[PDB]
């Protein structure tokens, strides 16, 4: 368990700096927020198994659940910006400087 | 919470599911069910920053069965000093640690 | 360790198959063989360029319903609950949220594919 | 003793899978008028092993354009995912044992669905990925629904355990109480393997042969042997759901006998209806199961909710 | 009240398919209602034991708590080997 | 939309703070910060122009991101004592990582850089709520959990906040971006006074939700975007001049108006824990906002601006707008000074 | 003519009951005539550990009856 | 088998270095697949099973969704690969160098505290209710139904919501 | 801080209840209603004390029945019984309802004899 909780938590540590560093696509953006929906759901599996805490593995269903709705969220809002430019580029998304 | 709207419509949303000594399905007891509920009990009323030092003994204690640091350092230990031991030839596990007991029942 | 031992053996064969394809076979290599194919005349641009989806909001839409599979998944444990009246009504509702969430994107011709 | 337990699965499942290609090209000639293979072996029977010989000893394909490492990955996924349907599936004891076996099957058939996507998508040709994105498409339209009646029938069973169907239908087969999920049960599975009237994401008509055109040899050989595995696997897998064998504990030769005949007779059926319809359009393909399975399934599944509770009927846990 | 029929009967000719989901529904929340044996659900389910049925100390003034589970009292499953 | 996606759409941009402020577990307040985030995406982008799809899209990166190191918080401190709420014993770090994503989604420099561009390309409206209803949330997890937070995160956060706020709006022509720059500086004297009068903290926001909501009203009345768009005010609606004047004095906390109150409370409070530095220069700082502020009081009622032909077409025209609540938030967000004691306790 | 199908549609046929049969005996083969025992929930579990520490070979099917008290 | 669970651990740990470096999105969604399949086999391990399997079932359809939305918004003329780009390929290596060194360093400064080499596999399951027959994790995920009703309220109106949501902004 | 308690290893010996699991539940309903009393004290104690050590003498005593029950069928109803558990033991979920044959001669002994 403690060898793992760090791994795990470095694993999220990873897709943050995934997340905070962008390159081109804005869709690989999109999937490193879920390699972080990924490490948190197993983090709080994990604590709640080894706990034995049935009443909170409601819980990570829900991470899951209101994790999806952002991935859906947030690749309809992918087509709009592709709709526009004609790719996802990041560096397209720059018209609000002024 | 910052609008107490469940304790004023006395409902609860999700007060009851707060902590591990919280009702369970099947009545399965929680890992650490006694500490913590020492701990909460030990911590009622009194406020937050009472208990934070007029509890350091149940807390202590919870948070020591929750996480088991001393634990697992003390059988690092005992492993560690019969590990060196074995190396230089002082001690030979019994046959019930080495796979070879009479099994009970 | 059974589970973990039959599908290595069935990774192994599926490998065992792969090499003997590539080292059995006289292979003649030249670039006109290993160009792609396009039924007889050259590509006129690379197969890596967009593709339109014309499903695409049906393609989210599957996200959404593909989770409320997720909430429906647990029902064989929870038809042994003693609030069976609680877990009934539960049910009956978000089958019938997701079914009202379905007929809203029917008629607004969300299920259609853009032309 | 259960390496040896492997091989009276994994061999004797390939060489059905073979003889299903004999199977099929016989069954398909009859229903034409001709006579399908009967030169390669008394009545064909070597036919099945002459192409498998053919096939690697035939030159395989590195095409210039490919991603080579999902190129290869692609068809060795998809075999190897085949074969591991099976291990779960109890006739009437089986291989590996799990309490979720139902949720293995859903997970394990849709991970085989990325060996048509990185496949297509790696072949870097355009009829190839005509092909993946049709992938895309039929999974998207028969997941939803094959998952929703799964559920309704496993809620008169009481668990996701496959060997707990067996003590279900002890009495009687689940057609009966539930032969609408079975026709939309059914239908699925069509559609789950890429089986006419659903061939859309090869489909030669329209597509050269989709996905898989780009390969040949040994490596085409593995896609093909994966898909005529899972024909038998769903069709063997709808046999215990909804036609209970019958199981006697003290004759368990029996259930396997009487079990292998329905999926026998189960099989013919896609055989059969490979030789009757016309090809679907992929685009009609979603409008069947999103605008008539799933409103069907979403009500049957708020039946089969109620319906224990009002005849105090709930399954046991164990 | 006289057109309904004209529509359902429409419907019912061309969309049958949503007629049967729409009255699979609307009967699958009233058979709860009206059966004579929705109540046992939940006692069946309660009946089940799974844990251990923890005996209580037997102060003195248990007049209606059995002594031998073999006894007279306590609850009773016969109207499950009945029903 | 259609009034069935208004109300399901307006209902959850509700629901979701209502949420956040009445659940006691901390994965409860984290699923009313989805909603949030997820409901007011629609919103911001139902013009659909190449501005607004960016401006939702930079706000959904954003405050996803913030989104899930607030979880990882909440779940690290699962970990740790087993329970879903925030204790005096949760680990300091745990506490850092969650005010720095709470303050990445209030805006609060130098986590500030979204909110001016997303408050550019929005329609005013959708700036008022964002500006507004939309802080409540974050907020109220942080009054939550006041005896926890450390001091010297909350005070640099704010002291930038001051600064930055300060500094960005000075320069600005666009009116969208003077809200923005406005709210951040706000924000950090509601943050800086958090871990110590968090009573103080909610004077400091309802009194600038009072003065933030007049202030977008006034400019949805002639949908004026720019200084030389509201230069023209004179020729539109005159009538409004007294108001948007005395409102801009009182955003700029000028005495004696109400906006006064809150800045002064603040830093009476903050000298009574002998926060001296840190309080002289955000009062110091402050006085920058009223230079902008007082800017656009130039251009508007104490100055006439050139007018065009064209805008004697709009004064034949008659207009309906501002209704009731315009009159009623103007009037109590300027002369309300002499209820002072009535409102900080 | 159409009977000429079942040549091949008996081969797949025998290699269909191999799988089952071949499980079952090998069961018993390994498990001391016995079905291999099942354990869903934990309970059962327990209960094949005990039997192999009770069997005194560490087998858990060596079943120790009235003879052993 | 002591070494197991340290194992699956390193391995999503990779799946999320790989992920983090953003190749094209055909591959980062592979290595979701690779983690999610990783991960489940972990909750696997520590006991669970309905949890494990369901994030499987779960990024199986969204990484379905995603590989569509790829060829069609997300794909250039030259795919990124892992090694496609010698930057990359520099920090995938040196990434991996990095938690073989943090593994054997902090190892080095505590012993037991955050990873104890020296004692994998001791502490993974802690207690385990040996004659308990109702503990599977789907009786735990089942309590929405009954207990934490709350939890599905905001579950189910999240996806119900969410509808309303995505036909608004892809509208036309 | 303190020093836990153990029991030394022969405060634990007591005469072992060595039969099959299949034994076990064969005889499970009999014995359940035989050796109650004795039964329902050590749980009592379990459950009250919630300390395996302060309840050493009543688990004793659940050895002690539940060995005399076992003694009483080896004297009267040794063949009906292990034709009985012998035939659970097949099962692979050792169920009861493959056995209703065997269990009706099992329980007509016990019945008559006992
Ligand atoms: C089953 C196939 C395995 C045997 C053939 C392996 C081919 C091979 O690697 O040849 C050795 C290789 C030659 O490989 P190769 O290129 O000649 O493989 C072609 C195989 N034949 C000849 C049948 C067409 O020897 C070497 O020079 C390197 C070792
Ligand atoms: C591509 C490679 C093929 C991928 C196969 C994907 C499908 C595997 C799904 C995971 C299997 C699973 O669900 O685990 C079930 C089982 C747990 O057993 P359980 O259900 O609890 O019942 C008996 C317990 N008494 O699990 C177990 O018994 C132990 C865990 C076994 C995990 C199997 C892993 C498959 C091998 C992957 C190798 C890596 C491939 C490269
Ligand atoms: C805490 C609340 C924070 C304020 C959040 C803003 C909520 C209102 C959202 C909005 O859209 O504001 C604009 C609203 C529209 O009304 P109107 O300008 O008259 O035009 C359409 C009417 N026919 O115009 C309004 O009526 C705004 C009134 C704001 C009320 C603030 C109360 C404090
Ligand atoms: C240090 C070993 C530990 C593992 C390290 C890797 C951790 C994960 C980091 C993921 C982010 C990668 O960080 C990366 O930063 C570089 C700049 O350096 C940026 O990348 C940008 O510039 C670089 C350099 O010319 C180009 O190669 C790249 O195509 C372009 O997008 C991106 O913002 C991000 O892709
Ligand atoms: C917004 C979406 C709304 C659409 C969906 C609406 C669904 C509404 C469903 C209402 C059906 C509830 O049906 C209700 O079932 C419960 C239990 O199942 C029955 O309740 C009965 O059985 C239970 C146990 O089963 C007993 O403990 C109880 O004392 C008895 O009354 C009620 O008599 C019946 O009325
Ligand atoms: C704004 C909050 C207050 C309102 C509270 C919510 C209740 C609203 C009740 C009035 C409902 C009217 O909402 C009604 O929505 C439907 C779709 O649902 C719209 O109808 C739409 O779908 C139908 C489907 O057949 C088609 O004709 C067409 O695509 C479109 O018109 C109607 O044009 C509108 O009349
Ligand atoms: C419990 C539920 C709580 C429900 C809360 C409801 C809050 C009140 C929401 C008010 C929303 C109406 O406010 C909004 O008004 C503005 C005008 O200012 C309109 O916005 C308008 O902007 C410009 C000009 O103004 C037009 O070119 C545009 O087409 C139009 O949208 C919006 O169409 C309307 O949505
Ligand atoms: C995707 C890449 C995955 C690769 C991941 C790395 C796999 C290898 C695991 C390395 C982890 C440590 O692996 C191994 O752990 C054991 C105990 O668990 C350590 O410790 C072992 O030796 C020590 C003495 O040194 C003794 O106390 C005892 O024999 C045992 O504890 C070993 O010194 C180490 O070799
Ligand atoms: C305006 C937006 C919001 C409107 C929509 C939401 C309406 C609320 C619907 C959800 C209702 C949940 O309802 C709430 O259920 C929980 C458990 O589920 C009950 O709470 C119960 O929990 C457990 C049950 O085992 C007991 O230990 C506890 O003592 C008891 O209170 C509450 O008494 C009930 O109020």
């Amino acid at each position: 368990m403690p060898s793992t909780f760090f791994n795990l938590t470095m694993a999220f540590s990873l897709s943050l700096l995934g997340t905070l560093m962008f390159r081109s696509h804005l869709m690989s953006t999109l999937l490193c927020l879920e390699g972080m929906v990924l490490s948190l759901f197993i983090m709080t599996s994990v604590t709640s198994l080894n706990s034995n805490s049935m009443s909170s593995m409601p819980i990570p269903i829900t991470i899951l659940v209101f994790a999806a709705c952002e991935a859906a969220v947030g690749l309809a809002l992918l087509v709009k910006v592709s709709n526009t430019y004609g790719t996802d580029y990041v560096q397209n998304l720059n018209l609000l400087q002024c | 919470p910052f609008l107490d709207i469940q304790k004023k419509l006395g409902i609860s949303l999700d007060r009851h599911f707060m902590f591990l000594s919280a009702e369970q399905p099947y009545k399965n007891a929680a890992r650490c069910h006694a500490f913590e509920k020492e701990w909460i009990e030990c911590a009622h009323g009194i406020g937050g920053t009472r208990a934070k030092k007029e509890c350091k003994i149940e807390f202590d204690d919870f948070e020591e069965c929750l996480l088991r640091y001393k634990t697992m350092r003390r059988m690092h230990d005992i492993k560690k000093q019969r590990e060196k031991l074995m190396k230089e030839g002082k001690y030979t596990p019994p046959p019930h640690h080495s796979g070879r007991e009479e099994p009970r029942p | 360790m059974n589970l973990y031992t039959v599908i290595f053996i069935n990774i192994l064969l599926s490998l065992t198959l792969i090499l003997v394809a590539f080292w059995l076979p006289q292979m003649n290599l030249y670039s006109e063989k290993a160009n792609p194919y396009e039924c007889g005349f050259d590509p006129t641009s690379s197969a890596r360029l967009p593709f339109s989806m014309k499903f695409f909001l049906v393609a989210i839409t599957f996200l959404l319903f593909d989770l409320e599979i997720a909430l429906l998944l647990p029902l064989p444990w929870a038809i042994q609950t003693i609030k069976t009246s609680t877990m009934m009504i539960m049910a009956f509702i978000l089958v019938t949220i997701l079914s009202l969430g379905l007929a809203y994107e029917w008629t607004q011709k969300g299920l259609e594919w853009t032309e | 003793m259960f390496f040896i337990n492997i091989l009276t699965l994994l061999v004797p499942i390939l060489i059905a899978m073979a003889f299903l290609t004999l199977v099929e090209r016989k069954i398909l000639g009859y229903m034409q008028l001709r006579k399908g293979p009967n030169i390669v072996g008394p009545y064909g029977i070597l036919q099945p092993f002459a192409d498998a010989m053919k096939l690697f000893m035939k030159e395989p394909m590195r095409p210039l354009t490919t991603s080579m490492s999902l190129f290869i990955i692609a068809p060795t996924l998809s075999l190897t995912l085949a074969l591991s349907l099976w291990v779960p599936l109890p006739m009437p004891h089986p291989l590996i044992n799990l309490n979720l076996g139902i949720l293995f099957i859903l997970a394990t058939s849709s991970l085989s669905v990325y060996s048509i996507l990185w496949s297509g998508w790696a072949s870097n040709s355009k009829y190839s990925l005509f092909g993946a994105l049709r992938a895309v498409a039929q999974t998207i339209s028969y997941e939803v629904t094959m998952a929703i009646i799964l559920l309704s029938v496993l809620l008169m069973n009481g668990s996701y355990s496959l060997q707990t169907l067996i003590t279900t239908q002890e009495h009687m087969w689940l057609l009966l109480p539930a032969w609408p999920m079975a026709m939309m049960w059914f239908i699925s599975t069509l559609a789950e393997t890429n089986r006419a009237p659903f061939d859309l994401t090869e489909g030669e008509s329209e597509l050269v042969s989709g996905f898989n055109v780009e390969y040949a040899a040994g490596p085409f050989a593995l896609f093909f042997m994966a898909e005529y595995t899972n024909i038998i696997l769903m069709n063997a897998l709808t046999t215990i759901i909804f036609l209970g064998p019958l199981y006697y504990i003290n004759l368990p030769e029996l259930y396997s006998t009487n079990f292998m005949m329905e999926a026998l007779l189960l099989s013919s059926t896609f055989l059969w209806i490979r030789a009757s319809y016309p090809r679907f359009r992929y685009d009609q393909l979603m409008h069947l199961l999103w605008k008539n399975f799933l409103p069907l399934t979403l009500a049957l599944c708020m039946w089969h909710i109620s319906l224990p509770i009002f005849t105090a009927g709930v399954p046991p846990y164990m | 009240a006289g057109r309904i029929s004209a529509f359902l009967k429409n419907a019912w000719a061309k969309e049958p398919v949503l007629v049967v989901s729409f009255s699979v529904w609307g009967l699958a929340i009233i058979m709860p209602m009206i059966s004579p044996y929705t109540k046992y659900a939940s006692m069946i389910n309660k009946a089940t034991p799974y844990n251990y049925p923890v005996p209580v100390r037997d102060d003195g003034n248990m007049p209606d708590v059995p002594s031998h589970p073999q006894d007279p009292l306590g609850p009773s499953l016969d109207w499950l080997k009945n029903l | 939309m259609n009034p069935i996606t208004l109300a399901i759409i307006y209902f959850t941009i509700f629901l979701g703070p209502v949420i956040t402020m009445s659940s006691t577990n901390l994965m409860l307040m984290w699923v009313g910060l989805e909603f949030s985030l997820l409901a007011i995406i629609p919103m911001l982008i139902n013009k659909k122009n190449p501005r607004s799809t960016e401006a939702a899209t930079k706000y959904f990166v954003t405050q996803a991101t913030a989104s899930m190191i607030i979880l990882l918080a909440i779940v690290l401190n699962y970990k740790q004592l087993g329970t879903w709420m925030f204790q005096q014993q949760t680990n300091g770090l745990i506490l850092n990582m969650t005010l720095m994503a709470l303050s990445m989604k209030l805006g609060l420099a130098p986590f500030h850089f979204w909110l001016p561009e997303v408050t550019q390309g929005i329609p005013l409206h959708m700036g008022l709520i964002l500006l507004t209803w939309q802080k409540i949330a974050p907020l109220s997890i942080l009054i939550q959990i006041y005896p926890l937070l450390n001091s010297t995160i909350i005070l640099m956060l704010a002291i930038t906040s001051i600064f930055m706020g300060a500094w960005g709006g000075l320069n600005q022509t666009q009116m969208r971006k003077i809200m923005a720059y406005s709210s951040i500086a706000h924000m950090g004297w509601m943050l800086a006074i958090l871990p110590y009068n968090p009573s103080l903290t909610l004077l400091n926001l309802m009194i600038y939700i009072i003065l933030t909501a007049p202030m977008f009203m006034a400019l949805m009345l002639n949908n004026s975007m720019t200084i030389n768009s509201i230069s023209l005010l004179w020729n539109k609606t005159p009538a409004m001049l007294t108001m948007i004047s005395l409102m801009l004095l009182s955003l700029g906390g000028l005495p004696p108006l109400t906006g006064f109150l809150p800045k002064w409370i603040i830093i009476t409070e903050l000298m009574k824990n002998n926060c001296l530095i840190m309080a002289t220069l955000m009062a110091m700082m402050a006085l920058l906002n009223l230079f902008f502020y007082t800017r656009l009081i130039y251009s508007t009622s104490l100055t006439m601006f050139p007018t065009n032909n064209n805008s004697k077409m709009m004064t034949h025209q008659t207009k309906t707008k501002p209704n009731l609540m315009f009159s009623t938030l103007a009037i109590m967000s300027t002369m309300t000074l002499p209820l002072a004691p009535q409102l900080i306790t | 003519m159409w009977f000429e199908i079942l040549p091949g549609l008996a081969i797949m046929g025998v290699c269909l009951v191999i799988p089952g049969v071949s499980t079952a005996y090998i069961h018993k083969f390994t498990n001391g005539g016995k079905e291999k025992r099942v354990a869903r929930v934990q309970y059962q579990w327990y209960l094949m550990e005990r039997d192999r520490r009770i069997s005194g070979v560490n087998r858990y099917y060596v079943s120790k009856g009235l003879e052993n008290i | 088998m002591n070494n197991y669970i340290f194992v699956l651990s390193s391995l999503f740990l990779v799946g999320c270095l790989g992920l983090a470096l953003k190749p094209s999105p055909i591959y980062g969604g592979l290595g979701l697949i690779v983690s999610g399949f990783v991960g489940c086999l972990m909750v696997l391990g520590f006991g669970g099973s309905f949890l494990g399997l369901m994030v499987f079932l779960i990024y199986l359809g969204g990484m379905l969704v995603v590989f569509g939305y790829t060829t069609a918004m997300a794909t250039e003329e030259y795919p990124e690969t892992w090694g496609s780009n010698w930057l990359i390929l520099g920090f995938l290596v040196l990434g991996v160098i990095m938690e073989v060194f943090l593994i054997c360093v902090l190892n080095y400064y505590d012993e037991v505290g955050v990873i104890n080499l020296d004692g994998l596999g001791d502490w993974l399951m802690y207690e385990v209710d040996d004659v308990g027959v109702m503990l599977e994790g789907g009786i735990g995920v089942a309590a929405m139904y009954s207990c934490a009703t709350w939890m599905m309220v905001v579950a189910g109106w999240s996806l119900f919501a969410g509808i309303f949501i995505i036909i608004e902004i892809t509208r036309d | 801080p303190g020093i836990v308690e153990l029991p030394t290893l022969e405060e634990l010996k007591v005469e072992e209840v060595k039969v099959s699991s299949a034994v076990l539940k064969a005889a499970a309903h009999h014995y359940g209603a035989q050796c109650d009393k004795t039964n329902k004290e050590f749980m009592l104690c379990r459950w009250e004390e919630k300390d395996p050590r302060r309840c050493l003498k009543e688990g004793k005593l659940v050895n002690g029945c539940a060995l005399n029950f076992f003694r009483q069928i080896k004297s009267h109803c040794a063949e009906p019984f292990t034709e009985y558990w012998t035939c659970l033991d097949y099962s692979n979920m050792q169920l009861f309802r493959h056995c209703r044959q065997q269990q009706a001669k099992f329980d007509q002994c016990v019945l008559d004899k006992l």
